[PDB]
């Protein structure tokens, strides 16, 4: 993550992020809405960061410091470049919508009124088709990625050396290889929960309540299609095992 | 410094998310309660042993039968949650969650946790439950269910008041440590 963004999303809530004299000017319903929107962007920032740990710290470090086939590293980190692009673009759209809403002379005070539109573009048409295909691909290679990490950590001492080395910082406490993989699989199922609580406090403008209602339906349609597309791969599976 | 994994399972409004948040923050969030839990690694010292306990949630995965089992790999202890203000959420414990957790997690200790125990004395909880011919889950009904499903034990807590929360997680660590 970049320092500018980490500080903007450092507080526990939107109520604590904005200046108290700016908070005082708003209705309770708006503060509640803003709190859930701020949580959606704050968790998306953490998600993108998790994927940078997988691409720049783990994936690239293994290529630059170890002697493993590029196929081994690809099995440990399936779809990470595609997932990183999908979410870095989503995060850019969310952060820009917040920036546009900032009061002049302030870098912390804002209110996001439109959001449903951005959520409809992300979870509909071509962009949703690529994200859906990417998550069915990732989740079908999730178990195999885990067994491959465990096989390498117990048979390779240099891979083990590398792991103990790059995961030593305290900031990486909950971000080991297997943790990053489950963090990514769990991300998609978080969106409906956050979107439903944002919609719960967005009944003031009917265009917005309708946009968020459409967005809730689109993420659930996406999820159902990713869930249907999963067929788990096994490390060293036989053809007979598959066609049965 | 041994590493252990804990996964909490249970129906939608069983308070599993509130419970993990309240333990990892170590207080009831005063200003805002987060909608979601990412993950956490707790440093617990139970009965003299230091353990790094990784905590996970299954909230959001309840309708996705193929995505959800991806949370189970290498789990050392299962917290099987139900809410004391929802006797129907208890009926799903042996019919839905137990056979799935036994299938994907063979031989993994399961602690049945009755959440929201403060609602046993709430008047609005009793009045609404009595409309649907019901009442809060009694302590013996929870204990009998844990007994019937072959659980390692039965515990109750209140994420709202923080009572019983610390003990659930230290016990879960002990359960995870048994070979
Ligand atoms: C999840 C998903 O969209 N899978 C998919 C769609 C088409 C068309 N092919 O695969």
């Amino acid at each position: 993550s970049m320092e500018m963004d980490e500080k903007d999303f450092a507080a526990d809530s939107w109520s604590l992020a904005v200046d108290s004299s700016f908070l005082q000017q708003h209705k309770k319903e708006v503060m509640k809405q803003q709190d859930v929107i701020y949580e959606l962007i704050q968790t998306e920032l953490h998600h993108v960061r998790t994927l940078k740990i997988m691409t720049r710290l783990f994936r690239t470090g293994m290529l630059e410091e170890l002697h493993l086939e590029p196929g081994v590293v690809q099995g440990l980190f399936p779809c990470v470049d595609e997932l990183s692009d999908i979410h870095t673009r989503f995060l850019s759209q969310l952060l820009e919508r917040r920036r546009q809403a900032l009061c002049p002379g302030s870098t912390r005070n804002f209110v996001i009124h439109r959001l449903g539109d951005l959520l409809i573009s992300q979870f509909s048409g071509p962009s949703a088709e690529q994200m859906c295909k990417t998550y069915s691909e990732f989740c079908s290679r999730h178990s195999k990625a885990l067994k491959l990490y465990k096989e390498l950590y117990a048979r390779d001492k240099r891979f083990q050396q590398f792991i103990r080395k790059v995961t030593r910082p305290a900031v990486l406490k909950r971000h080991g290889v297997q943790e990053c993989i489950l963090l990514v699989t769990q991300r998609i199922t978080k969106y409906p929960l956050l979107i439903s609580r944002i919609l719960q406090h967005s009944h003031g403008i009917e265009e917005e309540r309708q946009d968020l209602t459409t967005a809730l339906g689109l993420v659930k349609e996406l999820l159902s299609n990713v869930d249907e597309g999963i067929y788990q791969l096994e490390k060293g599976a036989r053809l007979q095992e598959i066609y049965n | 410094a041994i590493r252990k994994k804990l996964v909490i399972v249970g129906d939608g409004a069983c308070g599993k998310t509130c419970l993990l948040i309240v333990f990892s923050k170590d207080q009831f969030p005063e200003v805002y309660v987060p909608t979601v839990f990412e993950n956490y690694v707790a440093d617990i010292e139970v009965d003299g042993k230091q353990v790094e306990l990784a905590l996970w949630d299954t909230a959001g995965q309840e309708d996705y039968d193929r995505l959800r089992p991806l949370s189970y790999p290498d789990t050392d202890v299962i917290l099987m949650c139900f809410s004391i203000d929802s006797p129907d959420s208890l009926e799903n414990i042996p019919e839905k969650w137990t056979p799935e957790v036994k299938h994907f997690c063979p031989n993994v200790p399961i602690i049945l946790v009755g959440n929201k125990k403060d609602l046993r004395n709430d008047e609005h909880t009793r009045r609404e439950l009595a409309k649907m011919k019901q009442e809060p889950v009694k302590p013996e009904e929870g204990r009998d269910m844990a007994n019937r499903i072959g659980a390692f034990g039965y515990m109750e807590c209140s994420a709202k008041t923080k009572d019983g929360v610390r003990e659930v997680f230290e016990m879960a660590t002990r359960a995870a440590l048994q070979a």
